[PDB]
RNA sequence: AAAUUGAAGAGUUUGAUCAUGGCUCAGAUUGAACGCUGGCGGCAGGCCUAACACAUGCAAGUCGAACGGUAACAGGAAGAAGCUUGCUUCUUUGCUGACGAGUGGCGGACGGGUGAGUAAUGUCUGGGAAACUGCCUGAUGGAGGGGGAUAACUACUGGAAACGGUAGCUAAUACCGCAUAACGUCGCAAGACCAAAGAGGGGGACCUUCGGGCCUCUUGCCAUCGGAUGUGCCCAGAUGGGAUUAGCUAGUAGGUGGGGUAACGGCUCACCUAGGCGACGAUCCCUAGCUGGUCUGAGAGGAUGACCAGCCACACUGGAACUGAGACACGGUCCAGACUCCUACGGGAGGCAGCAGUGGGGAAUAUUGCACAAUGGGCGCAAGCCUGAUGCAGCCAUGCCGCGUGUAUGAAGAAGGCCUUCGGGUUGUAAAGUACUUUCAGCGGGGAGGAAGGGAGUAAAGUUAAUACCUUUGCUCAUUGACGUUACCCGCAGAAGAAGCACCGGCUAACUCCGUGCCAGCAGCCGCGGUAAUACGGAGGGUGCAAGCGUUAAUCGGAAUUACUGGGCGUAAAGCGCACGCAGGCGGUUUGUUAAGUCAGAUGUGAAAUCCCCGGGCUCAACCUGGGAACUGCAUCUGAUACUGG
């Protein structure tokens, strides 16, 4: 049917701040803003703004999670919503997590909108914050409106661009907008202020600036206009401020979103390639008419509605009963009890129209980062980015039959999270499991017992080893005999053991036949072998696999009629056993390269750290942002390293781990695996 | 009651309840009253009680308290208890 | 649920001529007859009984154009039926379309007569059917679709009809391209390479 | 005339043979699942597991022609007219259509779901006596005259809500007396006693209490005797396994008497007697809904009880009664319990094994759809309302069925691939090319049948008093379709949108090369692989089936391998160590009698569907359907008396 939708008129808008920065707070109030103004969850709703005059805009609200842990959440809301509203503490002004925040968003060019909050908190100026997020994020902010009081005195806000010092009724937190005067103390402040905001829109639009150049007095309108078009050019970071328990500021972030911040139209349209075989760059355009085309994300669960996936709509207009092939599956699946969520409740759709974001009930296929395209297979959409896990920590589930549920719990929850990921180590069958933050690892581990009743301590991982020879020890002497009643077997052999360099064997064992002549009929050569091999992988000193091992065979002897493969074969593993002990071998552990990226003032704190961790590091990169460094440093010491990192660099910092090479192990830590 | 008929009919079985109880403990409690009369042995009270109760059971008998074979079988009985007395 | 791969495959594996071909040309020049199908076809391995009855069963099959579950249907048909049930599977298979269009001669072989009769270019008493498989009760007319009276292929296959023997019980007139089924054949019409008890004890194992 | 015209074997013990004996295979089938692949349509089927927990929406309402009444809409009108070229009658009334809530009647005990319990208190088969039965139906008669109350409503008041409480008023086909009393009940008779309701349509004369009475039509009520239908109760036979379950029973078995039930009955109580069941299996334990049927089998039989139909039992668990013609009641009540929810923390609410759906469990089973158009049901005089029954649609190759994926021509046989005794063979008329065709899919248009009936008008007949109203039969007209953009038909364009799976050592249809080298692996059985592997992996070639193909699970068959049909025991498994002997099984020979077994005839049953035969209709087929046969089993009656029994 008819889509009844104010095209261009709704927004799509993401909350994202620091740590405990007020953003639940805020948007909890948006909300309330919204509800009465009609009388990562999505929440959509019609704001109509302060002063109303605004036909009603569908705002859609996806607060993010501040916490470092969490980066993947916020990088998703970010993709999928084209507008998204920084909010800044005024008393702390930016912080590492806000600036972390801002950089992703620059990378998907996402316009952006910043609001000051926290005002009332005793020790806070706006001024301060605009300075701070100039010279932090290097970027001019304009303030749209400039505090008028602070702490107690604050009292509310003068608009820059408009002149009016609105002051909200304490009665109510928005039943009266009243315009009023600039407070005289405040007038001179305001007046440079705007004319400052006047010269900013004017370069913006460049028409603007030849009006500006006469000195005529540009109009309030005009000028609001190239402020919007500059915001969709992605450039000035608009900052309002205001004071979320104070019931100030909020409704004045929500109208500069609505007269600001651009539409699912505005923003540039997508692209992907068309078929899997060739890049077929498409660039499917915002139309209805064009093919339905949206992105899963945030898959999720009620235990009386279902599974719960949410949807972007890009383009077209999906049905009910329409079948929708999911690109990266390569398989198509139906639409059923298509549901939409107005905040306060849930409101059941027969279709959506392009442009807003609902839920798919009973969609079985669609999970996180799945391509829901048409079933025709039109242009599948770009693949959003995954950082790596950071900390990596084995968790062993409390009893054996947990273990059932354990892998089970586990594997859902990677579902929802594609960074959560879970593995099974290959030796001591250990469940290692790695996330994208120790917060996040321990959110994970409280839900388990929750949702999933599953009860599951938290260990290191163990280190697995390889033990290999040190000195060259030759003329090893093995001999087997079994003779015994009915029939005897005899095989003697006489092989050398020499330690193979790293690099010079990429297998790690060698077997040259040296036997001059047919000391050995030829039929026990590979029988030799495998005695060997077998012994090999059996370590000796602490039961692990020998690398770096070099033997040739050279003398051996035989019975006539007692000669026998197997003989040979244990016989081999006799003579493994004297080399192995005479040549004192020395166990490797994983050393490993690690790269290394920090801020400059905090180089000193990282290369501490790496030192401490027996690590000797190679070289120093100073790249413009912050230093690179590369150690060595051995995996079974470099356990935790990410949380450690984070608090030497103020959070700020990352690590790419790479195994390099098994080293011989310090007399310590060696003992201490042998005991 | 999900029923809006459901909560009507409870209603007037709780009341026709009530009514029928009434009724039924006055029929029998003249039976009651001959039945004494039979082991006191004064004929002439137990015909004298026999002919107050037997226009009752007929009446209720007759307007859907009980069934007339219930009536008729009471009466019957009754009377034989009063020809083995006399 | 027909077939599609070479037509002579199928002539060669049982050795004999199955008609599959219109008959326009020799079926010696147009392909080796006494080779098998395949890198093998120079050896003639010696056929156990079991051999000898699935080849049997299989000729009929290629014959007719009739898949396995088909013709398993037409077997219990031909069992239930009173008289002898090798007998009553041939009549049956006579009396299918195909076989009825291309006796009288419309279609060269069953594949025209497939199209034909599939193609809503065959009408039984005037009613127009597509089904191959449909039964031809006896004094049932046969005949051209006005709109089909006008292509090359039907008559084309007239004259491969005189070509070869024609059948006593089917009654053309090509004048106005049309037949008529007085009745079923009684087997002695039929052709003698064709060993029909040894369709009812491969089946009846 | 036709109604089972029906039975197959192979591999493997040995150096070889015969036998015995197990294991395995070739078939059919499924509520199937998984793997690979996938064009269409028809019909059917689709939580087998957790009788596990449930969000949300719906699944039982209807009657103004029973009654009070007017909250709501429209109509109607007193009147300053809310008002002015009176557009409008905004204060009023049940006056009218109609109707929220309420009283009352009927329905809610049907329809739908599930198989937990239940080894017989259920089911099937055949009988029986001591019963009831709303609505529907036949008949015979009544239907007279009064009384009090209570909702709703009004006022007050409590509570968050659920929902109440106090007082006052008002009806009825609501409730209660009195009259009536027979082919009714009690009694043996004499006698005694028992009921009811009005409402609606229409109208001539008359009388007005100017409300009406009155007249007739319809319908409803009461009594009694029937019919039908439904249900309650009784009996005999049959309907699993275990003796490594041998004794069980005290209202227990029976009698008298009282009570109780619609009805017989230890159904219940008091007393009396000491009985009752059990080796033909009582009692106890495990499992299980039963049947028509379904699968398989030549048959006997074995397994089985999903869909459809009959019966039973349950409705969160346990128990109970009430109302009622019918319930100890799925969407009623009360109590207790487990669990969950709302709350203002005072208390309240709930029961998807209805339909759809969610979570959970699972190898695994679907839409929070459309319409009451058809059939059926409830209410109503009807119109109509309600109907998650049902009719349809959606999803799923889950089965069966049909079709298509083209059609001819086409050579030294192109290219490439493969084998090669390098000569050639093979893929292979297969491809390309030539000509042809357009089924299904797509696009455009046209267009059956499921539709019967109901409504308004009119004519005729009944009918009365009658022209009236009402009914019966036609006649005229305007309409009633969810499916539906229906099946179907026509037009268009072009080979254009459409083939995969398994296998190739033998059993068993179908063979070579390369890799590999007792490794990797394969394998249903035998087994294969340690340098020519037709058995592994790949590739060419072939084979089988085909929108499917394989694998796994499960049933029967083959298995005469539990042998009733239809097996064995000297040595292969198997004769008790021997004997006596109760129960039981069997029994020489003649006559008479009986007629229990046995046999013959007849009668009544053996539901329909299914299976089978002869037909009919979807264009064929599956599918649907008429008749028949069959269900030879049970029971009763009559008869025969050779054999068995008495
Ligand atoms: C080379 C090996 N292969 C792997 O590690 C396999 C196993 C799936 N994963 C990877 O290569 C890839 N990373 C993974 O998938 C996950 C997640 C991850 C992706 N990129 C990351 C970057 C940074 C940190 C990360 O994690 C937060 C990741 N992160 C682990 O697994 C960690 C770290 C690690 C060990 N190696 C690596 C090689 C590259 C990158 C990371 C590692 N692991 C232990 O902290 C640990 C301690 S003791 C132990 N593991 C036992 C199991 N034995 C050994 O490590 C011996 N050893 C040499 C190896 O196992
Ligand atoms: N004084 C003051 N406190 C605020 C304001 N906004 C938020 N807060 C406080 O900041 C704390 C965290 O708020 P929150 O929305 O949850 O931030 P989040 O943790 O990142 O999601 C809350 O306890 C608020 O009381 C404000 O405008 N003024
Ligand atoms: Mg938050
Ligand atoms: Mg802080
Ligand atoms: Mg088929
Ligand atoms: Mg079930
Ligand atoms: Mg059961
Ligand atoms: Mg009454
Ligand atoms: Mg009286
Ligand atoms: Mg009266
Ligand atoms: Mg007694
Ligand atoms: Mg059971
Ligand atoms: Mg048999
Ligand atoms: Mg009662
Ligand atoms: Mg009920
Ligand atoms: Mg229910
Ligand atoms: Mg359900
Ligand atoms: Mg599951
Ligand atoms: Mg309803
Ligand atoms: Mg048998
Ligand atoms: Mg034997
Ligand atoms: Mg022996
Ligand atoms: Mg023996
Ligand atoms: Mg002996
Ligand atoms: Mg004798
Ligand atoms: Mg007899
Ligand atoms: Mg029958």
């Amino acid at each position: 049917s008819a889509r009844t939708t104010p095209i261009a008129r709704y927004r799509n808008i993401g909350i994202s701040a620091h740590i405990d920065a007020g953003k639940t707070t805020t948007t909890e109030r948006i909300l309330f803003y919204t509800g009465v103004n009609h009388k990562s969850a999505a929440t959509t709703a019609f704001w109509s703004g302060m002063a109303k005059q605004y036909e009603p805009h569908r705002i859609n609200i996806i607060d993010t999670p501040g916490h470092v842990d969490f980066t993947i959440e916020v990088e998703r809301s970010m993709r999928v919503l084209d507008g998204a509203v920084m909010v800044y503490c005024a008393v702390g002004g930016v912080q590492p997590q806000s600036e972390t925040v801002w950089r992703q968003a620059n990378k998907y060019k996402v316009p952006r909108i910043a609001f000051v909050n926290k005002m009332d908190r005793m020790g806070a100026n706006f001024l301060k914050v605009v300075n701070q997020i100039k010279t932090r994020l290097g970027a001019n902010p304009v303030p749209l409106q400039l505090a008028i009081g602070a702490e107690e005195h604050f009292t509310g806000v003068v608009d820059l661009v408009k002149m009016k010092a609105i002051n909200w009724n304490d009665a109510d937190q928005g039943v009266t907008f009243e315009y009023e005067d600039i407070p005289a103390d405040m007038v001179e402040l305001a007046n440079e202020w705007h004319q400052n905001l006047i010269e900013s829109a004017a370069e913006a639009s460049e028409e603007l600036m030849e009006k500006t150049l006469g000195g005529e007095e540009l109009t309030e309108a005009e000028i609001k206009g190239a402020l919007r078009q500059r915001v969709l050019d992605n450039e000035i970071i608009l900052v309002t401020c205001g004071s979320a328990f104070k019931n100030k500021g909020v409704q004045a972030m929500l109208d500069a979103v609505i007269d600001y911040l651009p539409s699912p139209v505005d923003v540039p349209a997508i692209n992907g390639i068309l078929d899997d075989g060739k890049d077929t760059p498409a660039e499917r355009h915002a139309s209805d008419d064009e093919p339905f085309s949206a992105l899963a994300f945030k898959i999720a669960t009620d235990p009386f509605v279902g599974n719960l996936t949410f949807f972007r709509v890009y383009s077209g207009v999906v049905n009910s009963g329409d079948t929708v092939l999911n690109s990266v599956k390569a398989a198509r699946e139906r639409f059923g009890r298509i549901v939409q969520m107005h905040a306060n409740k849930r409101e059941e759709i027969k279709e959506v129209r392009a442009g807003d974001i609902a839920a798919a009930i009973g969609l079985k296929d669609v999970t996180t980062g799945d391509t829901l395209c048409d079933p025709d297979a039109p242009i599948i959409l770009e693949r959003m980015e995954f950082p790596e896990p950071v900390i990596s920590i084995a968790v062993e589930p409390k009893t054996k039959a947990d273990q059932e549920k354990m892998g089970l719990a586990l594997g859902r929850l990677a579902k929802e999270d594609p960074s959560f990921r879970v593995w099974t180590d290959e030796e001591s069958n250990q469940t290692i499991i790695a996330g994208m933050g120790e917060l996040h690892l321990d959110i994970i581990v409280d839900r388990m017992k929750r949702e999933f009743n599953v009860e599951a301590n938290v260990g290191k991982p163990q280190v697995a080893y390889r033990e290999t020879i040190r000195q060259k020890v030759t003329d090893v002497e093995g001999k087997h005999a079994k003779q015994s009643g009915g029939r005897g077997q005899y095989g003697h052999v006489v092989i050398d053991m020499y330690p193979l360099e790293p690099g010079s064997n990429p297998k790690g064992y060698e077997f040259i036949n040296d036997i001059k002549g047919g000391v050995i009929p030829g039929e026990y050569i590979p029988a030799v072998d495998k005695g060997i091999q077998e012994q090999l992988k059996a370590g000796p000193l602490a039961g692990y696999p020998v690398v770096d091992m070099g033997i040739r065979l050279h003398f051996g002897s035989y019975h006539d009629v007692d000669s026998s493969e197997l003989a040979f074969k244990l016989a081999a593993s006799i003579a493994f056993k004297e080399g192995f002990k005479k040549a004192k071998p020395v166990l490797l552990e994983p050393i490993m390269k690690v790269e290394v990226e920090t801020p400059e003032e905090n180089t000193g704190d990282v290369i501490g750290d790496l030192s401490r961790r027996r690590g000797m590091l190679k070289g120093q990169e100073s790249e413009v942002t912050g230093v690179k460094i590369h150690a060595e440093v051995p995996l079974s010491e470099m356990f935790g390293y990410a949380t450690q990192l984070r608090s030497l660099t103020k959070g700020r910092a990352s690590y790419t781990m790479e195994f390099l090479k098994y080293d011989e192990a310090p007399s310590n830590v060696a003992q201490a695996v042998i005991e | 009651a999900n029923i809006k008929s459901a909560k009507k009919r409870a209603i007037q079985s709780e009341k026709a309840r009530k009514h029928n109880a009434s009724r039924r403990s006055m029929m029998r409690t003249f039976i009651k009253k001959v039945y004494a009369a039979i082991e006191a042995g004064d004929k002439a009270a137990a015909q004298k009680a026999f002919n107050e109760m037997q226009p009752i059971v007929d009446r209720q008998a007759a307007k859907g308290l009980i069934h007339k074979n219930k009536a008729a079988r009471h009466k019957a009985n009754l009377t034989a208890q009063i020809n083995k007395l006399a | 649920a027909r077939y599609l791969g070479p037509k002579l495959k199928l002539s060669r594996r049982e050795g004999t001529d199955l008609f599959l071909k219109s008959g326009v040309r020799a079926i010696d020049t147009k392909c080796k007859i006494e080779q098998a199908p395949g890198q093998h076809g120079a050896r003639k391995p010696r056929l156990s009984d079991y051999g000898v009855q699935l080849r049997e069963k299989q000729k009929v099959r290629r014959i007719y154009g009739v898949l396995e579950r088909q013709f398993r249907n037409y077997y219990k048909e031909a069992a239930r039926l009173k008289g002898n049930t090798g007998e009553n599977l041939l009549a049956l298979l006579e009396g299918r379309l195909d076989n009825v269009v291309y006796r009288m001669g419309f279609g060269a072989t069953r594949a025209e007569a497939r199209q034909l009769v599939s193609h809503k270019a065959i009408m039984v008493n005037g009613r127009v059917v597509n089904i191959a498989s449909y039964q031809v009760s006896p004094n049932d007319v046969v005949s051209i679709r006005e709109k089909a009276k006008k292509q090359s292929r039907v008559k084309a296959a007239l004259e491969l009809a005189e070509q070869r023997e024609k059948p006593t019980w089917l009654e053309v007139d090509a004048g106005k391209m049309e037949g008529t089924f007085k009745r079923k054949p009684e087997r002695s019409d039929l052709s003698a390479d064709i060993n029909e008890h040894l369709i009812v004890e491969l089946y009846s194992k």
